[PDB]
């Protein structure tokens, strides 16, 4: 039995500069062709989702999954994400203690682009500052500051079990602008391993 | 001034005469250490019966006796003998290998002919005069 | 007094430090490539100006960090502990190289400088002693030579064999405390200030910045001592093995200061010479050696 | 043959761990250049030597099948040549054993 | 039979704080079944215990007994874990702070004779224990010299307190 299915049934195309942006709510209505009539589906089974109130329930959902993650609340937080999301969330940070906090969104969140035996996905927008720092098991900071803000945006996918009397939102995947920039990298210093050969072989 | 080698004295030089057909027909043979050493000088002294010439019937007998197959014969009077004419001696290359992995620990060396057509074993190198101690030392050679 | 200026010129070199540590901001992440012979290929991500060639070394194996005494960074000699500046192909350098004439001048550079610092600590502080320049010699010379300016008072002095012997064990305690090289390129404003006394000192800034575009002029310190250098220098002094102070040639213009050049032989630790081969050395090092 | 009581694990103990029992550590490792493995000053490399011996045996693979037969030892000079290289007049009057593999940058 | 070496290997530290020095790294690695004598192996533990990641290694490249073999694939192990998992960021930069063998599971098997006799036929089976914490060896022991022998018997006697007096 699955209650989520994997992948995006179309991913949405951010255009370079949403950052810096009315204008992009507009943007919907123009694409609300393409999204309006996937919109009405999620509307014929539940009737009150709407892309203007929808980002402050998915909001608040994403914010309490990585709440979890601080308290490892592995129960809490199989209710606030879909099956595929759990693993993603927290199978890197095995054997590490991670202080996660969220600063005030820099940007309202806002629905981008929603699709649809009938299970629908919907894309939000996401920038919002966050404070990270994860330590080794020994203690040792590995990744990030302790109370310094990054500011990310982000498009995140929930997704909802329309056909379920009781299906409800759960978040499912993100996606990654391209034009959005690397992550911080790691504290630590990686190597990029040479070439391994036979004695008789000869380097390449 | 022999190793105690063989159930009898016989089988040392049997198993000398199977040492040595061996490393004539191939030029390079891998044994133990104790081994190599020890045929090391027969196969010095073999070379010297190639050099005293084909028509000497005293080098045939030892030839004949110690070399199992016949086919060698005119190779050591024509490829052997010709080849260590120029020099004088220490036709045998000696070398240790890493002991055998078999369990026993055997102590294990290569034994070639010189001059082979076989690919250069990895010798020692002394170190180059351009180090440091050398060139301090090439000074003091200049002054003196 | 000597270790007033001690003193002061440690805190200009650690300043020193901390302004170029201030002036780098964050971590950033350059990709070296070992071009070296052995493990050829490897590609280590480094932060810029704060990793050094000992870090890959210890990256590897401790093998590189006690066989490698400098580094080829893009083909150039780069100094153990000096910090990598950006990705680049990386090498050591040991001892036992093909072509260690590099490494020969680094290892006599930093004999001689060892040096230096002894003379200045031997004398007592009532008496006046100027380093004026440390001679580059060539190795086949057989012994690495150190200037120095002394006193009026010392011109008539001259060390005996228990004196040339204090010298030593100076030298040896170098060697024995394993002070590290620190080195820094600094301008030569400041440089002139930290030897701004030593007005010998003060002209061999001169002449180093004046070979270069900028005034940057190549600064390598020694516990508290420091000293100007023609080029790369060990890594540590306990890199020698054998040290001696062979002898002492007074210069013959000795009119305004006695300038006396100073014979020594050292070892490092990788070659090791036999106790007669020292001998003849240490007796093949105590002639006059002139720069040609 | 047995002690007349049984031998005390005190007593044991210090036995076994007498230093002359221990294992000693050896000094002599080095490194191999041309393998950059490690080696004992006195023996020689095998991870370079290994390469030896490989061709040696392909060498000799070829010369078995040039020769065709049992007891067929030449009386006359061997030379191996490699994909490149081909037989010259002072390669005349010698074996010449042909490798498809090109002549190795260690073999010379 | 007991697995709690590993249990430590899964030990988690608290977060350190900021004003909290980088803890040394510890890693707990152990071959629980090794068809050989635990003495054997302690000789070979006790050898090593105290020594760097690459000295061990290289010592146990020329050992001819099959246990070191087995130790340095053990080794070799415990130093792959420990970069990948224990954020060991030089390769170099370990030593063997513990060493030890112990006991494992036999089989139990009567030895036949030829001539109606009959023996006890043991197959042996140890266990090896390794902690490896990250960092150069700790420097070697100093032996004491005369003059701190001398001053130790002087504070002795002054030491000394009188018995059964006011
Ligand atoms: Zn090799």
């Amino acid at each position: 039995h699955l209650a989520c299915t994997a992948g995006i049934f179309d991913p949405y195309v951010p255009p370079e500069g949403d950052a810096r942006m009315l204008t992009q709510r507009t943007e919907r209505l123009r694409k609300n062709a393409a999204s309006q009539l996937a919109i009405r589906k999620i509307r014929e089974f539940d009737a009150n989702f709407k892309t203007k109130d929808f980002p402050e329930k998915a909001k608040d959902i994403f914010i309490e999954a990585h709440l979890c993650l601080n308290n490892s609340d592995h129960d809490r937080l199989h209710t606030l994400v879909t099956e595929h999301c759990f693993p993603d969330m927290v199978w890197d940070l095995k054997y590490k203690t991670v202080r996660w906090g969220f600063v005030e969104s820099l940007e309202p969140a806002q629905v981008v682009h929603v699709r649809c035996n009938m299970y629908g996905q919907v894309t939000v927008r996401l920038h919002t500052r966050q404070t990270l720092a994860i330590y080794d098991r020994f203690g040792r900071l590995m990744y990030g500051q302790e109370d310094v803000p990054k500011d990310v945006l982000e498009y995140v996918v929930f997704e909802r079990h329309l056909m379920n009397p009781y299906g409800s939102w759960r978040m499912h995947a993100k996606i990654v602008p391209a034009w959005a920039p690397p992550k911080q990298p790691i504290l630590k210093t990686l190597m990029i391993p040479g070439p391994q050969l036979k004695p008789w072989e000869e380097y390449e | 001034v022999y190793r105690r080698l063989g159930l009898g004295p016989e089988s040392r030089i049997h198993l000398l005469r199977n040492l040595l057909t061996g490393l004539v027909r191939h030029e390079r043979i891998e044994a133990t250490w104790a081994r190599a050493d020890e045929m090391r000088g027969y196969a010095e002294k073999l070379i010297d019966y190639g050099k005293l010439g084909d028509t000497n019937e005293r080098a045939m007998r030892m030839a004949d006796f110690w070399l199992t197959e016949k086919d060698l014969i005119p190779k050591l009077f024509k490829v052997l003998a010709p080849r260590f004419q120029g020099q004088n001696g220490n036709y045998t290359r000696m070398l240790q290998i890493p002991n055998r992995k078999e369990q026993d620990r055997a102590k294990m060396a290569v034994i070639e002919y010189k001059g082979n057509y076989l690919p250069p074993l990895p010798l020692p190198h002394r170190d180059s005069n351009l180090t440091l101690l050398n060139q301090l030392l090439l000074g003091l050679q200049q002054d003196l | 007094s000597p270790t007033e200026l001690t003193e002061m010129r440690n805190d200009l070199f650690n300043r020193e430090k901390s302004r170029q540590l201030s002036l780098t901001p964050r971590t950033e992440k350059i990709e070296v490539k070992h071009v070296g012979k052995t493990d050829p290929g490897t590609v280590f991500v480094m932060n810029k100006n704060i990793s050094t060639p000992y870090s890959c070394a210890m990256h590897l194996s401790e093998w590189y960090c006690s066989k490698s005494i400098l580094a080829l960074v893009d083909g150039q000699p780069w100094d153990m502990y000096k910090p990598l500046t950006k990705s680049c192909e990386i090498k050591f350098l040991t001892f036992k190289d093909p072509d260690p004439k590099e490494v020969n001048k680094a290892y006599w550079r930093s004999c001689a400088m060892m040096l230096g610092c002894v003379i200045e600590r031997a004398f007592k502080d009532d008496y006046v002693v100027s380093l004026v320049r440390a001679p580059e010699v060539p190795v086949i010379a057989g012994a690495f030579c150190y200037d120095v300016t002394l006193d009026k008072r010392l011109d008539e002095w001259m060390p005996t064999k228990e004196n040339l012997r204090s010298f030593t064990k100076d030298a040896h305690a170098l060697i024995y405390r394993d002070l590290p090289f620190e080195t820094l390129d600094v301008d030569a404003r400041v440089a002139l200030e930290i030897f701004q006394h030593n007005k010998y000192k003060v002209d061999f800034i001169e002449e180093k910045a004046s070979q270069n575009p900028e005034r940057i002029v190549k600064l390598h310190r020694i516990g508290d001592f420091i000293d100007v250098s023609e080029g790369p220098l060990i890594p540590r002094t306990s890199v020698c093995f054998q040290y001696e102070v062979s002898a002492v040639h007074n210069l013959n213009p000795s009119q305004p200061n006695l300038i006396r050049r100073f014979q020594g032989l050292s070892l490092p630790t990788h070659l090791r010479a036999q106790f007669t081969i020292w001998d003849k050395l240490v007796e093949r090092s105590r002639k006059m050696v002139t720069e040609d | 043959a047995a002690p007349k009581n049984r031998r005390t694990i005190e007593v044991n103990r210090c036995r076994r761990r007498n230093p002359q029992k221990l294992i000693k550590i050896k000094n002599n490792i080095d490194i191999c250049p041309e393998c950059g493995h490690l080696k004992q000053k006195h023996v020689l490399c095998g991870y370079c030597y290994e390469k030896v011996r490989q061709e040696t045996t392909k060498i000799r693979q070829q010369i078995g099948a040039q020769e065709g037969g049992p007891f067929r030892a030449p009386s006359v000079e061997t030379m191996v040549l490699y994909t490149g290289e081909k037989p010259s007049e002072k390669d005349q009057g010698k074996r010449i054993v042909e490798r498809n593999i090109k002549r190795p940058s260690w073999f010379t | 039979i007991s697995r709690k070496w590993e249990k430590k290997n899964k030990i988690v530290y608290p977060p350190q704080l900021p004003g909290e020095p980088r803890r040394p790294a510890e890693i707990y690695h152990c071959r629980r079944q090794i068809k050989y004598s635990k003495d054997k192996m302690w000789y070979l533990a006790k050898m090593i215990r105290g020594m760097s990641i690459d000295q061990a290694l290289a010592q146990l490249e020329f050992n001819d007994k099959k246990g070191a073999q087995i130790i340095k694939e053990v080794l070799l192990e415990a130093q792959d874990m420990a970069v990948r998992d224990h954020n060991v960021e030089f390769r170099s930069n370990l030593h063997i702070a513990e060493s030890t063998s112990g006991r494992g599971q036999c089989l139990k098997r009567i030895r036949y004779h030829g001539r109606g006799r009959f023996g006890i036929m043991e197959k042996v089976y140890c266990h090896y224990f390794v902690k490896l914490v990250e960092g150069p060896p700790p420097p070697p022991e100093v032996p004491k010299t005369a003059v701190d022998h001398a001053k130790d018997y002087i504070q002795q006697l002054r030491s000394r307190t009188i018995i059964h007096t006011l």
